[PDB]
RNA sequence: UAUCGAGAGGU
């Protein structure tokens, strides 16, 4: 939960995020490039 | 900064001094023969005029901010 | 930021007695007297001169702290005097010096000039 | 209260003469923040002089 | 200088140069009862200057 | 509204905030506050 | 009433 990961405000109106949360939309991110593979164009060395 | 006005350790009156002593020095005289005549006898009083450095004429060569 | 107000020195707060006597009742005729705003000044000047008094058998001061001018005495006579009788005379004794001494001084001054 | 931040002159007390600003009022005792060394103190609101219109005047403003 | 008698000893007296240095106490006494805390641990923050 | 004086020039003026931040005299963009119109007092001590 | 660092210091 963002407990785990709070955001932080640099100056009042700019705040930005945790590692934790950047890395986790990371492995989102690369989640669902696995999805858009293997369904359609996969040059396997690309699947790897 | 600019010559105190009292000795620290004893109080008596020094400010009134600073001229008097810079005059002694002009017209040649030693720095503990100065002091003597100005009868600044306790080391401490001959302290406060002998090793004072009179900065505000630094200051003062800022030109005025207003 | 800490430090108390110069003046505390010598003005007495309107609740706060120059003087309070209690009896240090472990020996006989003993007094306890508690002088606030005051200082070696007034202490040592009353000291001696009770303790050259041939029926005071006990006279102590102590300043408890620097900081809080104050000071306590203890003040002991024999049988037949009463302790605050002879603080009492030792305050009219020392006025008394002091009303010679300024006036030898007086004379002496007028000679000198 | 309608006299906070205003600026205040001391009549009474070992603090007689000195220049201040009322820093909280909220009854009786008020708390004046003195100008001349960095210290706010304690002072019965009857001690003090309000800045007005014409002079110094008691707390009548 | 309380009693006008002499010290039983001599004192070493005289001038020597001292330097009044960057530490004064009123600038490094702090006391906190409660006050803020970290987002992320709840415990108190760190520092005089932040209470 | 509040009055300023110019770092280089010293001519005392006036801005009402909107103004931009110059010295109408010579122009010099760096200025400072001019003293309170409050008394000030210190106890000499 | 921010976070991550760095540097200089105190005992
Ligand atoms: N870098 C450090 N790490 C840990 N503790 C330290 C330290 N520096 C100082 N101290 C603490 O402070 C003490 C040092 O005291 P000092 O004032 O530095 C010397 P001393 O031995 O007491 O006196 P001296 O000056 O007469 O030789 C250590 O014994 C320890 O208690
Ligand atoms: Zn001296
Ligand atoms: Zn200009």
């Amino acid at each position: 939960p963002p407990q785990v990961r709070p955001s932080i405000a640099m100056d009042e109106t700019t705040q930005g995020q945790d590692d934790l949360t950047h890395k986790l939309s990371d492995i989102l991110k690369a989640n669902i490039n696995v999805q858009k593979l293997e369904m359609d164009g996969s040059p396997q060395h690309i699947i790897n | 900064m600019i010559i105190p006005v009292r000795c620290f350790s004893c109080g008596k009156v020094v400010g009134d001094k600073w001229d008097a002593y810079l005059r002694l020095l002009e017209e040649g005289k030693q720095e503990g023969d100065a002091l003597d005549e100005l009868k600044l006898k306790r080391y401490c009083c001959r302290r406060m005029v002998l090793t004072h450095v009179d900065l505000i004429e630094k200051f003062l060569r800022y030109n005025p901010l207003e | 930021m800490n430090a108390p107000d110069r003046f505390e020195l010598f003005i007495l707060p309107d609740d706060v007695p120059k003087l309070k006597i209690t009896p240090d009742s472990r020996v006989p005729n003993c007094i306890i007297i508690k002088f606030e705003r005051e200082d070696h000044t007034l202490a040592n000047l009353l000291r001696e001169e009770l303790a050259l008094y041939p029926d005071v058998t006990f006279v102590a001061y102590k300043v408890e702290h620097p900081l809080f001018a104050n000071f306590v005495m203890r003040l002991q006579t024999e049988e037949g005097t009463r302790p605050k009788q002879a603080l009492e005379r030792a305050c009219a004794s020392i006025i008394n010096k002091l009303k010679t001494l300024d006036h030898k001084f007086n004379e002496e001054w007028n000679i000198k000039n | 209260d309608p006299t906070l931040n205003k600026t205040v002159k001391i009549r009474q007390g070992g603090y007689k003469g000195k220049i201040g600003i009322v820093k909280e009022a909220n009854g009786d005792r008020f708390r004046v923040e003195l100008h001349n060394p960095n210290k706010t103190i304690p002072i019965p609101c009857s001690f003090l002089l309000i800045e007005s219109t014409h002079g110094w005047v008691p707390y009548e403003d | 200088g309380h009693t006008g008698k002499k010290l039983m000893a001599q004192v070493f007296f005289g001038p020597t140069y001292y330097q009044r240095l960057r530490h004064m106490v009123d600038d490094k006494i702090h006391a906190r009862a409660r006050g803020p805390v970290q987002v992320l641990t709840r415990q108190p923050v760190e520092g005089r200057s932040r209470d | 509204g509040v009055k300023y004086t110019c770092g280089a020039c010293a001519h005392n003026f006036s801005l009402n905030k909107s103004d931009p931040v110059r010295c109408k005299e010579c122009g010099h963009r760096v200025i400072y506050k001019a003293r309170t119109k409050r008394m000030i007092q210190f106890d000499a001590r």
